[PDB]
Parts: C-alpha cells; structure tokens; sequence
C-alpha cells in the first residue's frame, strides 16, 4: 500500500524545460521501479522511460532521442523526470507510475508492469513495433466482453491491461498476462494464446465502462508499448 | 581488458538451475578460441551466429547464464523446446542468438548420499517468459483446497531436489550448463574479438 503524489501543474513555453517529480511514500524506494506515461489530451497513454534505481538504470522510448532524462532521489525518495526542448505536440497530462520489478544479487533485472500510479500533472505549452487493439467493442448489460490485443512479441513479453475511466488516473485490472490484482473484483480474467491476448468480464456491469489498454514491452525487452486503445461502453 | 570467460565456466559453485546466475559481461574484448577449442563439451551449440565466425563478431551486450541440470534435460534448453525446465525454470526465445555449452559434472557436483543442494521448480502454474527467473516457494494449490502454508493434501512445495549420486546413469547425472546470449542492442557497440 503505497501512494505517489506527483508535482503541480505547469506552464511553459516552446523549447522550455519542465521538471515533473512525484513523491512516492509508504514501503521501501530502493526496492521499486518507476515509469512515466503521458496522455495526449483525448488521445491514448504514451510511454516514456523507466529507471531503477537502486541500480541507476535507465531507458527511454526512442521517439524522445536525448530530450528527455529520468533520475531519483534514493534519499528523498522521489522520481524526477525532465523533459527539454518543449513543443505543443508535448501539451499532455505526465503520469508518474510505480513498476514492480525484480532485482537479483548477480546481474538480473526483470521489470514486469505499472501496478501504482499517480494523481497526475497537467503541463501545458503553445505559441516501429505496435500492439494492434480493437478500437471498441459493445456488449449487452449481462453478458460477457472480449477484448484481444495482438503483436508479434507476445510469446517473448507479458501483457498488462490498465482501465482508464475518464477523467481518472488508470488502473491495472489484469497483470502477468493472466493475474489477478487483490483489489480488481473476480470478474475480470485474462488469457494468452501464441500472439493473441484477451482480457475477459464475467457478467460485465455498467461500472466497467472505461478504456483498456494493453501495455507490452518490445521483442527485445528495451521499450514498452501501449496499445491503441478500446472503448468498453454497455449497450443500455 | 579481456572478458571473464574463465571465472564463469571454471567457479568453485554452480547455482541450481530455478535460481540460475546471470553476469553481465561488458567493454572486454573476448577470445572466444578458449571458450570454443576447449576439451570435454559434452554439448556445444550455437543458434543465431556461427562459431566459427563467432571471434570476429561485435555485440553490444553479452549475458552469461549458468546452471546444474541433469544429464536427460540438456535437450530441453534449446529454443522452441518444452518440459520441466524449459517451461517453469529457464526458457530461451526462438529469436536465440547465441551458444548453449555443457559438460558432464559429477565429480564436483554428486556426494555420496544424495546431493540434495541442487534443485529445480516442478510445479507451477503458468509457463515463464524467456529469460525469467522464478525464486519463490509459495505452495502450488492443486484444486479447491486453499494450500495456505501447510503441504499434503493435494498441496505441494514447489521444488524438487536432483538428488545426485556417483553411481548414476550418465542420463540422469548432474551436468554443468553455460548460455551465452547476445544482446546486439540499439546503443554502442562494447564488446568483440
Ligand atoms: C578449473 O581449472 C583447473 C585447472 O585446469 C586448467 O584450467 C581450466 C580453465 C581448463 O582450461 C583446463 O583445461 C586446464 O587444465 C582444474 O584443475 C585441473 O584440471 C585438469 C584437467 O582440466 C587436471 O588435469 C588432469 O590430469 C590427468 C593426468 O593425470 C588427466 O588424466 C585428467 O584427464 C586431467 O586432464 C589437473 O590435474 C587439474 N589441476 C589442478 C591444479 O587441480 C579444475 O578442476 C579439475 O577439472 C577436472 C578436469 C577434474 O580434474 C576435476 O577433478 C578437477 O577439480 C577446473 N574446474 C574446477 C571446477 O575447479
């Protein structure tokens, strides 16, 4: 049970340099991991880096060549992720979220998925390989949903589905390709076969209403991808 | 200055194969002549590049993997393979590129009595992913029985014990196993001949 509390809002200029940091309180800083995910405003989840930082390691997706560079603060027991050479494509809400990973004696670090997230950061300024999934699928109010998302590393990685309601941090509902969170209800249920992953509502209510996205790393491992996204609304 | 190839094969101790050490090798120039021209290699084989060429070529990142199995399950590490191992203890993707190298150990690693030291995961209940390792000993809840801590009654610790001997078919004799994976990441190249 650990809570992060990421900065204020901030405003910018083009070409300016913001500085976003979330406190993460409660458990033990050494033994977790961080990420940062930032939403285009009405557009879906976009991933940046991660860090590990009792390790000091650290990568970040390529679209972002040197702009931008992620660190902690052991000490302080804070992520800082710094972002340069700001651009209006840049406007979005900066989530700060909490990887559960894995750390051995020897050299071996597995990362896994975004199990925490934070309230979020608003930062405003003016003057090759994709997870495919299903834009969005209806389903009657008793009935049963099925969402797939599909790329060809899904033998090689795992899969994590996150639900977005709007307005609304997301949530991760389903881990490991096919766990179950102790807070998400019984309902939920996922399964992998080959290059196919689904994520499955027993009796979906009107409150699993939200966007899901499916989050996977690269064949490789380096970077993470998002998927498009799926819009889940009940038919009435 | 050079890549510590001997430190690895040639160790004191030998991790069981569950919890099996990785070292990440870095900014060394190999001489892969000694790794390859060496005696007693039981097997020996290289998926994505050629050993024979493999002393002129240049990687970004190399991790070595090494391990104790059996002598029946030195067959399962190759990529695409299924079993005990190669689906709850250490699995390679069929994107492979590098070498798996074995030797038979059972000097070292077989004690008079059972050498009950060296393990493996028998039990679980989902294949892992390439390269994941799984240390845990929660206890595997075979049906409607909540396990909650107490084995028996279609409730199982996790991991068995090879339970070498000296006097053992060669099959089912301890033996000694180094992977070699090459990272060839998008970053500056490190490490070649
Ligand atoms: C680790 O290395 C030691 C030195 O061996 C040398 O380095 C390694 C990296 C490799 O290149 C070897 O080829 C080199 O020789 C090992 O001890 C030496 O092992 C050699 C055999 O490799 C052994 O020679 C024996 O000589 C008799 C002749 O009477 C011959 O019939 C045998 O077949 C064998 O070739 C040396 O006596 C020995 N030297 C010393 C100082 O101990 C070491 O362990 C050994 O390796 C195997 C082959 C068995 O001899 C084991 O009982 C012994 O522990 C290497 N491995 C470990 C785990 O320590």
């Amino acid at each position: 049970q650990v809570q992060l509390q990421q900065s204020g809002a901030e405003v910018k200029k083009p070409g300016s340099s913001v500085k976003v940091s979330c406190k993460a309180s409660g458990g033990t800083f050494s033994s977790y991991a961080f990420s940062w995910v930032r939403q285009a405003p009405g557009q879906g989840l976009e991933w940046m880096g991660r860090i590990i930082p009792i390790l000091g390691i650290a990568n970040y997706a390529q679209k972002f060549q040197g702009r931008v560079t992620i660190t902690a603060d052991i000490s302080t027991s804070t992520a800082y992720m710094a972002l340069s050479s700001l651009r209006s494509e840049d406007t979005a809400v900066y989530y700060c979220a909490k990887v559960e990973v894995n750390i051995g004696m020897d050299d071996y670090y597995y990362y896994y998925g975004m199990d925490v997230w934070g309230q979020g950061t608003t930062v405003t300024v003016s003057s090759s390989y994709v997870l495919t999934q299903p834009p969005s699928v209806s389903v009657s109010p008793g009935q049963t949903a099925r969402i797939t998302c599909s790329g060809d590393a899904l033998p090689k990685q795992y899969a994590y589905w996150y639900q977005q309601k709007p307005g609304q941090a997301p949530v991760l509902v389903i881990y490991k390709d096919s766990e179950r969170p102790s807070g998400i209800p019984e309902r939920f249920s996922g399964s992998s076969s080959g290059t196919t992953v689904t994520l499955t509502i027993s009796g979906v209510q009107a409150e699993d209403e939200a966007d899901y996205y499916c989050q996977s790393a690269d064949s490789s491992g380096t970077y993470v991808v998002f998927g498009g996204g799926t819009k889940l609304t009940v038919l009435s | 200055n050079l890549c510590p190839f001997g430190e690895v094969f040639n160790a004191t101790r030998f991790a069981s194969v569950y919890a099996w050490n990785r070292k990440r090798i870095s900014n060394c120039v190999a001489d892969y002549s000694v790794l390859y021209n060496s005696a007693s290699f039981s097997t020996f084989k290289c998926y994505g590049v050629s050993p024979t060429k493999l002393n002129d070529l240049c990687f970004t990142n190399v991790y070595a993997d090494s391990f104790v199995i059996r002598g029946d399950e030195v067959r399962q590490i190759a990529p695409g393979q299924t079993g005990k191992i190669a689906d709850y203890n250490y699995k390679l993707p069929d994107d492979f590129t590098g070498c798996v190298i074995a030797w038979n150990s059972n000097n070292l690693d077989s004690k008079v009595g059972g050498n009950y030291n060296y393990l493996y995961r028998l039990f679980r209940k989902s294949n892992l992913k390439p390269f994941e390792r799984d240390i845990s000993t929660e206890i595997y809840q075979a049906g409607s029985t909540p396990c909650n801590g107490v084995e028996g009654f279609n409730c199982y610790f996790p991991l068995q014990s090879y339970g070498f001997q000296p006097t053992n078919g060669v099959g089912y004799q301890p033996y000694r196993v180094v992977v070699l994976s090459f990272e060839l990441l998008h970053a500056p190249a490190t490490v070649c001949g």
